[PDB]
């Protein structure tokens, strides 16, 4: 099979300047023509991978010149001239010279933006969710950059540790930031137990962490 | 023009599988058909193909696959497929249709031996920007899809990646942003559909 080795494999570049993307073969992908049977393709979050480039450098219909494919034989390059929030994704180089047909292990573009502190809300468990028998409380940590964050649960004051899941979405093609969820698992009768559920956060963009808390029964 | 894909979903390990490739303003025997696979957060893998009638209908499949595909053609019903059998956990993965000589949207294929299970949808109720969501959980296997307003609200929505819980069963939260003053007047619904048990519920979620 045909290696493909793409560097690097992550990124982090501001909107308006360029961006590099570098593929090699484990053999030649000259075709007779001049062309190369080499690839280039764009996964953005929640999508299938869209092409930008065929047979090294041409480009796909409504792909725009800010995209150029360069290079033949074994090493090939994929430039972005300016990048812009729309680019945020998962980049492939692969060669269609023949069969199986192999990929190279994908670049995370990161779009680079100012810092931005999430805008945290804290969500008891509903009403007919506790009639069900269970209780869930979410805390959201909104339109944040950089992805780090830490969320600290505390249920009247006490540290909770392992009964949270979180989970953060993908760079936002429009504003490059990003969410997060925190769900903190309790039973019906921890929760009936406990009076104040908090949820703090830790980011950059805050200069003190940032509680959000509720009285289970408004009091 | 259009591609659908089907066939997919959950299947006990050791299963088989049929994935259909149907076409739609095209006639799929002048084209060679691929099948590419992504797990979850993972790259792309090619799985196998079947070139144009012309170059008489030539199959080649991934090694990793080796004697358990079958890949076919059904020109009177301008459709292609790929039969799986013997599937293991490495199975699992998004499988998608790639027309060569577009890419479609893929079918997710679970290969698990856990049971499908509807989810439970509870609202996260609000109280300048205001938040509010809902909670899909409990459900077995993914994908959940969840729109806000029929489709209408699109703005501010965060629906986020799912995550396991200890039970083996899936959990997630969809959130909106919306203006405070909008809180007593506008009307939020989140449309949640998890096709695998047929679970479609329309949710209201209001501020007390």
């Amino acid at each position: 099979d045909i290696v493909m080795t793409q560097s690097p494999l992550s990124l982090s570049v501001t909107p308006g300047e360029p961006a590099s993307i570098s593929c090699r073969s484990s053999q030649s992908l000259l075709r007779r023509d001049g062309h190369n049977d080499l690839e280039w393709y764009l996964q953005k979050p929640g999508q299938s991978p869209q092409p930008l480039i065929y047979l090294g450098s041409t480009r796909a219909s409504g792909v725009p010149d800010r995209f150029s494919g360069s290079g033949s034989g074994t090493d090939f390059t994929l430039k972005i001239i300016r990048v812009e929030a729309e680019d945020a994704g998962t980049y492939y180089c692969m060669q269609n010279k023949q069969t199986p047909l192999t990929f190279g292990q994908g670049t995370r573009l990161e779009i680079k933006r100012t810092v931005a502190a999430p805008s945290v809300f804290i969500f008891p468990p509903s009403d007919e969710q506790l009639k069900s028998g269970t209780a869930s409380v979410v805390c959201l940590l909104n339109n944040f950059y950089p992805r780090e964050a830490k969320v600290q649960w505390k249920v009247d004051n006490a540290l909770q540790s392992g009964n949270s899941q979180e989970s953060v979405t993908e760079q936002d093609s429009k504003d490059s930031t990003y969410s997060l969820s925190s769900t903190l698992t309790l039973s019906k009768a921890d929760y009936e137990k406990h009076k104040v559920y908090a949820c703090e956060v830790t980011h950059q963009g805050l200069s003190s962490p940032v509680t959000k808390s509720f009285n289970r029964g408004e009091c | 023009v259009q591609l659908v894909e089907s066939g997919g979903g959950l299947v006990q390990p050791g299963g088989s599988l049929k994935l259909s490739c149907a076409a739609s303003g095209f006639t799929l025997s002048g084209s060679n058909v691929h099948w590419v696979r992504q797990a979850s957060g993972k790259g792309l893998e090619w799985v196998g193909r079947i070139k144009r009638n012309a170059e008489s209908d030539a199959t080649a499949y991934a090694a990793s696959m080796r004697g358990r595909l079958t890949i076919s053609r059904d020109d009177s019903k301008n459709t292609a497929f790929l039969q799986m059998n013997s599937l293991k956990s490495d199975d699992t993965a998004m499988y998608y249709c790639v027309i060569r000589g577009q890419w479609g949207q893929g079918t997710l294929v679970t290969v698990s031996s856990a049971s499908t299970k509807g989810p439970s949808v509870f609202p996260l109720a609000p109280s300048g920007t205001a938040a509010l969501g809902c909670l899909v959980k409990d459900y077995f296997p993914e994908p959940v899809t969840v729109s806000w307003n029929s489709g209408a609200l699109t703005s501010g929505v965060h629906t986020f990646p799912a995550v396991l819980q200890s039970s083996g069963l899936y959990s997630l939260s969809s959130v909106v942003t919306v203006p405070s003053s909008s809180l007593g007047t506008q009307t939020y619904i989140c449309n949640v559909n998890h096709k695998p048990s047929n679970t479609k519920v329309d949710k209201r979620v209001e501020p007390k």
